[PDB]
């Protein structure tokens, strides 16, 4: 439902994979973990494991 | 891309 910037953190929690994510156009004090099938970002997610 | 915030 937002756009995405970048994704600055990945973490399991409740087997789970999630991702710490920082919303374009809203301050760093909105970022927020989110389940990685709330997201639609598969370029950023591609990137993230890749320069991981 | 995109992303839904729970």
């Amino acid at each position: 439902e937002y756009a995405v910037e970048k994704i600055i953190d990945r973490r399991v929690r409740k087997g789970m994979v999630e991702y710490y994510l920082k919303w374009k156009g809203y301050p760093e004090t909105e970022n927020t973990w989110e389940p990685e099938n709330n997201l639609d970002c598969q370029d950023l997610i591609q990137q993230y494991e890749a320069s991981r | 891309q995109t992303a839904r915030k729970s």
